DNA sequence: CTAGATCACATTTTAGGCAAAAAG
DNA sequence: CTTTTTGCCTAAAATGTGAT
DNA sequence: CTAGATCACATTTTAGGCAAAAAG
DNA sequence: CTTTTTGCCTAAAATGTGAT
């Protein structure tokens, strides 16, 4: 039993997102927060042309849309979709800050969050300004036997994905990708069939 | 060492499904559970999604979990 | 006169960090946190090989030397080095707690600014992810003329700053920013001469 | 428009320095200076770093700044 | 294909402390 | 007399070059 | 120089809902 | 009988190709 969250969720809505359905349209007006109980999302954002690019995956535990929520009336940052099917808490910029003077260790459990995520962000802009294509996939590849939905696998930790969305994450073609993929290959790195990838050595 | 992973597989109190394929596979003690891979065990017949579900959970509720890597067996 | 930020200060070690001198090594125990009471520092992060890159510059007003306060025995995330000299508040992760449960508003002004910096660091993201070394040079010459360090000047806003250091920021090598930076002068998108840069359309 | 604008550079209390390049480069009111830039103040005789501060300081306690872009004038 | 990185070194530019000069 | 601007100075830092 | 992007399309792989089959 | 595993299925999504 955990108190501090569960008295947080006695004060929102519930909703359930389908998968792949849009949670946060960046640009729109910020008046509200959102709280993961159930699944996992992808944080994105656009180019003019539409060309996508993936930030972080949060998960059950996780915050969601609360950027906004300390000046007036700034707008979403970043496109938020359902990755799984989500259950998600909802709370308004209003409200939270009524909760906050009540008990502020629950400020204090989202902040907790924020500075971890500057450090995987600014990190990750590290991988660009400093490593080769070839190397920001390694990273990545890594990050994601550190993820829960990774599975425990004889040689390492097992993933499943797609080139076209690794893409997305490390900034390339898709085409690129998949040639490093074949090469991690012969370097007995991975063992690579499908969406189906197993990451030697982690565990 | 530890103690939970003296145990046979019949303290995590499973259903007969999951209980059955433990039983034929050779795993007799939680320590041999803990030490099993996820991918590993979805392979063993009669054993899916849901029965891999349930014993990730009776193990999660109880602090261990698969693919631990163990020493000083037996 | 503002309170808040004032009953802070009288809780804090004042200490003078002489220009270009290291406030924060990437690396060590953190324990402590900063606030700028005068001046400008460099926030950057490093490769094996000794390659520098630079975050985001902050100023007076704004927070340093945090991301530690909320997980126990973090490790600094990155160099903080000071650009100018600098007049700096220290005040330890033992005792800023101790000041939250007695006015949250303090954790507020700290978590507005954690926020924005996100926004930023997300941003900078994009501008390496989507746009090509002439057009980050772009993006980063605009967010100057921004800084209370930028001058008013008849066409645009004013800046001095060298090559060098913009490679730092944008993530490219020295003699690439030059060449971009004598083609934007044919553009008529600038003037340029020494460490003094006249940026033509803003203000 | 605005108020404080229409008020002679006088009213800003400054030195003798500061107010004796201003009343010799044709800036009689404090609408004038607000529009002025910072790097052309600059070049003035007489007139460097710590006066250009003098000014900038006078006008930031009161609301204003330099290079200010107005409509309306006279 | 295109957009950048790279090398060493001759030349150019900057920081910033001081003194003479001008202003008050 | 003091305060502030300007010109002046050199080691150290910043830069262009351009074929691959 | 080196490391990637790019094009269209023939072929391969996946999601996921259902039913037959097996287990309880 | 119910619950859970497995094989089976097709439109839709994912992929390799390779010279420039
Ligand atoms: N760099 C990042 N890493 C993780 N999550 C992010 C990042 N940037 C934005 N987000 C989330 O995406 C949301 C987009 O809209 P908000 O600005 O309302 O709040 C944002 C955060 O919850
Ligand atoms: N992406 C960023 N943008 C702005 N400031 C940052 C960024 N990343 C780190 N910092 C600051 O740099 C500091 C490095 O050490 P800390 O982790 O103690 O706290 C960090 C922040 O204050």
């Amino acid at each position: 039993t955990d108190p501090t969250l569960e008295w947080f969720l006695s004060h929102c809505h519930i909703h359930k997102y389908p998968s792949k359905s849009t949670l946060i349209h960046q640009g729109e007006k910020a008046e509200t927060l959102y709280y993961i109980v159930k699944g996992s999302v992808a944080v994105l954002i656009k180019d003019e042309e539409g060309k996508e690019m993936i930030l972080s995956y949060l998960n059950q535990g996780d915050f969601i849309g609360e950027l906004g929520l300390f000046e007036e009336g700034q707008e979403r940052s970043a496109w938020v979709r359902a990755k799984t099917a989500c259950e998600v808490a909802e709370i308004s910029y209003k409200k939270f800050r009524q909760l906050i003077q009540v008990n502020p260790d629950i400020l204090m459990r989202l902040s907790a969050q924020m500075a971890r995520r500057l450090q995987v962000t600014s990190e990750k802009v590290g991988n660009l300004a400093f490593l080769d294509v070839t190397g920001r996939i390694a990273q990545t590849l890594l990050n994601l036997a550190k993820q829960p939905d990774a599975m425990t696998h004889p040689d390492g930790m097992q993933i499943k994905i797609t080139r076209q969305e690794i893409g997305q994450i490390v900034g390339c073609s898709r085409e690129t990708v998949g040639r490093i993929l074949k090469m991690l290959e012969d370097q007995n790195l991975i063992s690579a069939h499908g969406k189906t990838i197993v990451v030697y050595g982690t565990r | 060492f530890d103690p939970i992973l003296l145990r046979p597989v019949d303290d995590l109190e499973l259903t007969v499904r999951s209980a059955n394929c433990l039983k034929a596979e050779a795993i007799h003690y939680i320590g041999d559970l803990v030490q099993r891979t996820e991918v590993e065990l979805l392979k063993t017949p009669n054993l899916g999604k849901k029965s891999l579900t349930e014993i990730k959970d009776v193990l999660a509720s109880r602090g261990l979990s698969l693919g631990m890597r163990l020493e000083n067996w037996p």
